[PDB]
């Protein structure tokens, strides 16, 4: 509770970062789900539920591999991979949806709707869905369905609905638009599970929450295998799940440095990017107040990126109030930085990343030129590359 | 003191009939025609005109609100081209207050942006995605400016949040029947407006998608004020004149004696 | 041990299942790998060196899950999933791998191949060689390239050189043949990196071995979810690795049923399947004496099945002489028992199997109806169907 | 007292010359051709003629002998054929060992196929895919009904390997493969006084005659079957311009 916001979901004073920008009509199903949550996060029969899944079913602990052959590409550091890409499902996403399932089935919801980019939250929350036998709606920008086929037909497999957005941008902020809608119409009956730390309260600190677990894992882990906490803990940034999740546990350790990644795409300079805090500015979007990429007016700017996970042109509040409390820093990388560590990492250790994770991996190596020989950095390595294999095979001439 | 829309539904009262509130987004199809659109609402007979900030990513809006907004957009509306929308009608002899998303008044600022709409001789503000909860700074600046506060209401509502909104309300309480965009052809509406008359006696004004005189004269049974939209929307996109014949209508069935 | 084979490879004596069926071409080569697994098996820093790499890169151990929402369909039984889904790459292929990729290095070679057929050997071939800086080359038929596409592109991602198989069947078996030709010719220089319990001496006793692991984990996993052994133990059986692994370690438990689940393709009676012991024979084969589908003559008939990894037409020797023995019953899985499976483990348990497993889930389901309410069955999961969503996709019309 | 091949093998040493050892599959591009083929072969100067038997998954058959197998199956070829064959080399007066993949001889029996092949006057088995390791039953077999065995030797064999390969061997060693086919030769002499046959992909005079200065018998087969997929005058001609190489 220490990091925790008030009970209007403000983090860092009552102005501040997070809260509920959403309209009225939306107020008694949040006001729901709040209280909902609060009851179900202090009872043992709950989190029994949730660490049972978590073990037998989605396979935690998940590991921490030391990926010695990255040294030499990082200044002689020595690069940990927290390997939530082993997951089931394959990334981070399962750890959220696991607990705000079991939430809605504790609720007496019958009905899931969800949001996706990279479909590896909407995958795994029609997974939860098909586990818990409840009915499954999955909204998912046009662009992104063509982009992340492999993920459009495993939920489709695993008997969920899923509709193509083709509204603004026809990516993820679009794809939440109408998620919103849908729940706006049929909040008596469904659940919506949101997928990243963003979002009105309670959504930021549940999803924080159920995320935890990788940061209080590999906390232990790093102290086992290097004797002792890291230098820097860093993970790629989208809406910030991944990121707070890994994040959460060393907040209170003064000399562990910690930083967020964000999709620079092009380039910061060019206007086709998704780089919010180097770029952004504070605003009210998708339901708290926090940086966001906006014009004079206050218009949403289109974000863009190679990587389907990281266009979105939001941050969650947490993220905003501790890059402004100078406890994290937030850097851009670009498409070529990232797709450079994603081969990398393929060919000299084995392990096909997400184009999201390789972000993370690419700040990573910059992180280890900085710090130097013997630096220890963890790194959260959020999920696999099986959606990404065909982008990634052409980008390297591969077909 | 009163609020600034209190006279209006004073004198609607008086005349036995519910306010006609008329929505147009600025911008649609292009600045200048919406101006002389917004001033052919004044002119055939719109108490109340809700003036549209199109948003780019606008979650409270239906499909033809949503379209519409979407091409002003890509015209290059800006915000302050809804203060000049403003001013026009207000110098037309017509009541303007505006409708919009939070962020485009976060970062025009609050302050300044009631500063300059009460200066342009706006009424009050609708606030769709802004509830009392977050709008601690907009009701220091709606007490300062003499603007009035339009918070909605929901058939979800709890009567502890129902309540708080009509509390924090000035000039009248938008009650919508829940879905986003205007409402087209239920007992939710008298119900909730049935709610908001047992703890307050504020106006309500009603949205449900109306798009005919005989839909505006049932609300008027209930409600102080008859809130249309979409069916604006799409009579002005087949032109100017079928916008001026379907208000017509509108004006005629907010009436009953 | 009381199970291994004498020191030419042969399994209960003199009938001789196993040995070496090879050309005097190879035999300097297989005595090379049998002397060097005898040294590197008792070598601590070997084992230190494997097991680092179970625990932190591949994930070890695998869970093992109840699926309480199979149970109906199984006769109340319980059905338990030793998850093998988890590993890294998504199957079972990486334990063997790990195993047999370390002692290519200790040999001093400098180039590995391997055949594949359902992609998933390959993948973990290629994995392993990116990791330990080796030159690679897959076999893969050219039936199976097309079906299994997902998997070719990883493996070109992965640094893996490609070789499509236009020969026979262009399935596994002719990958096999292939793979053979080329170590023939590049012995002194290139491992074969061997995917499954078939072969001559000494690939059957080392693939098992390495695959150990997985009925060593579920032995003590069982009785610790159950509080006992259980009734029965069952698996999938293409060439045996997977089912030999998890067997193992119940074979001198008397009271443990071991069930083999082989593809029976359109049926038995049609004279398109893979089901070796329910239809085939013994003979010379792949370099064992083991069963295989033949027909007057000793000459191979070609399998098929709707899954790449069973579509092979021989057997693992070990096998042969389990069914001999009669501690292991070896039963035939249709396509559409098969498929049947895979589609209710999608929507009951949110788990979407590799085709190849589904045949072992659709055993189980028979398997509890015999034995009734309260049977404990352990089910191997070999691998997840990411690479099988396009085929279940358009078997069951999603579209 | 003495193996089947040995008087072929005294009688070339006697006349200064290898033996020419030539390999057709049986039932390619049919039985009947094939055998046609064969009885050309021995009217050609054939010492000795290695009478194929197809089998399904070949893994030591080069591509032009394994596409000319799988053609003979799609032609429905029978071990039968084979031993009909042998029987035709046989009255012909040529004489006949059959290579064959070990299968096929587990199959049809490993007693009856040597009692077969011999009443068929076949004089031995060549076994590509059979070691000494395993052919304890064809050792009994072979005794019994007086038949050679060749096993193969291969560069990469080692010592101890070479040893017991060549001590298993009757009649000749199929040394298969720049300076490898003499050096392995070579550590065959070294060792035993057994002929050693050397099979190189021969196409040529001049490449049967290199080997027949080292080796007992020069095998030739993929050339062959080239030749027989041109025409069976084609093979004529060739075989016997390998006749004339083997004599220098
Ligand atoms: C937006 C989606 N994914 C984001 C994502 C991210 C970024 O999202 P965070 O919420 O910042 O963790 C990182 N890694 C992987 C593997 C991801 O899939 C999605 O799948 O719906
Ligand atoms: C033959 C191959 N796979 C076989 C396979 C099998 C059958 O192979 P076994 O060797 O019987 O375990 C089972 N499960 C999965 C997930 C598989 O991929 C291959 O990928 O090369």
């Amino acid at each position: 509770t220490s990091h925790d916001p008030d009970s209007g979901g403000h983090f860092g004073g009552p102005s501040g970062w997070g809260g509920r920008y959403v309209p009225e009509a939306l107020m008694a199903v949040i006001e729901e789900v709040t209280a909902a949550y609060q009851k179900e996060r202090v009872s043992q029969d709950f989190l029994d539920d949730l660490d049972r899944l978590q073990a037998n079913y989605a396979g935690r602990p998940s590991p921490l591999y030391e990926a010695t052959r990255l040294s030499q590409h990082a200044g002689s550091a020595r690069i940990f991979l927290k390997r939530e890409d082993l997951n089931h499902t394959g990334s981070h996403k399962i750890n959220n949806v696991l607990g705000q399932a079991l939430l809605a089935r504790r609720m007496g919801k019958t009905r899931v709707i969800a949001e996706t980019g990279a479909g590896q939250h909407g995958v795994a929350t029609a997974t939860a869905c098909a586990l818990l036998g409840l009915d499954c709606v999955i909204y998912m920008g046009g662009i992104d369905t063509a982009r992340q086929a492999l993920n459009v037909a495993r939920m489709r497999l695993l008997g969920a609905e899923v509709v193509a957005v083709q509204t603004g941008s026809k990516t993820l902020k679009d794809a939440i638009n109408e998620a919103f809608r849908d729940w706006v119409a049929n909040a008596d009956n469904t659940y919506y599970c949101f997928g990243t730390a963003a979002g009105p309260h309670p959504f930021p600190t549940m999803v924080r929450d159920f995320q935890r677990i990788i940061g209080m894992e590999a906390r232990v882990q790093i102290q086992g295998q290097a004797g002792r906490l890291p230098d820097a803990v860093v993970a790629c940034v989208g809406g910030g799940s991944n990121a707070i999740g890994i994040f959460h546990a060393f907040l209170d350790d003064p000399g562990v440095r910690l930083v967020g990644f964000e999709a620079a795409g092009d380039g910061v300079e060019t206007g086709r990017h998704a780089a919010t805090f180097t770029a952004g500015s504070p605003g009210a979007f998708h339901g708290s107040f926090s940086y966001l990429l906006q014009d004079e007016d206050g218009q949403t700017i289109e974000s863009h990126s190679i990587s389907a996970g990281l266009d979105y042109p939001g941050v969650g509040p947490e993220h905003a109030w501790l890059k402004e409390a100078g406890r994290v820093d937030y850097r851009p990388i670009t498409d070529s930085e990232a797709m450079d560590a994603f081969g990398l990492l393929c060919r000299m250790e084995g392990i096909i990343p997400a184009i999201e994770s390789a972000h993370a991996v690419a700040g990573a190596l910059k992180l280890g030129v900085e710090l130097g020989r013997g630096a220890v950095i963890v790194v959260n390595l959020s999920g696999r590359g099986d959606k990404d294999v065909e982008t990634a095979a052409k980008w390297f001439g591969l077909l | 003191e009163a609020s600034r829309l209190g006279p209006v539904f004073d004198s609607c009262r008086a005349n036995n009939r519910a306010a006609l509130i008329g929505y147009l987004p600025t911008g649609y199809p292009d600045v200048p025609a919406s101006v002389a659109a917004m001033t052919a609402l004044v002119e055939s007979g719109c108490d109340i005109i809700e003036v549209g900030v199109p948003y780019s990513d606008p979650g409270m809006d239906g499909p033809t609100i949503a379209r519409a907004t979407e091409a002003a957009l890509r015209g290059g509306v800006r915000v302050r081209d809804t203060l000049a929308a403003v001013e026009a009608i207000s110098i037309a002899g017509g009541r303007a207050v505006v409708m919009t998303y939070w962020n485009p008044v976060l970062r025009y600022g609050v302050d300044a942006f009631a500063r300059d709409l009460a200066a342009a001789g706006g009424l009050g503000l609708i606030t769709p995605d802004l509830i009392p909860d977050e709008a601690q700074q907009w009701l220091a600046a709606s007490e300062e400016h003499r603007l009035d506060r339009i918070f909605l209401v929901a058939p979800s509502s709890t009567p502890e949040r129902l309540a708080a909104t009509v509390e924090a309300s000035r000039g009248f309480v938008y009650a919508a029947s829940t879905m986003g965009v205007t409402g087209a052809r239920s007992q939710a509406a008298p119900e909730l407006v049935g709610r908001v008359k047992a703890v307050s006696d504020i106006p309500v004004g009603v949205g449900l998608g109306v798009r005919s005189r005989a839909q505006a004269a049932q609300i008027a049974q209930y409600a102080d004020g008859v809130i249309v939209g979409s069916a604006l929307v799409t009579a002005l996109t087949e032109g100017l004149p079928r916008l001026r014949a379907l208000t017509g209508e509108l004006a005629a069935g907010v009436r009953l004696g």
